[PDB]
């Protein structure tokens, strides 16, 4: 998930917007 | 790579990025 994707490697604001509601 | 320490940074960044739309945080 986002832990998998954003903790090993740095997610941008762009990538993180994907998890919004 | 501590998901727990990392997780708390992520919930804070999702609060800024998502703002008003909100989000679900399932640690999943
Ligand atoms: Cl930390
Ligand atoms: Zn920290």
């Amino acid at each position: 998930g986002i832990v998998e994707q954003c903790c090993t490697s740095i997610c941008s604001l762009y990538q993180l917007e994907n998890y919004c509601n | 790579v501590n998901q727990h320490l990392c997780g708390s940074h992520l919930v804070e960044a999702l609060y800024l990025v998502c703002g008003e739309r909100g989000f679900f945080y399932t640690p999943k």
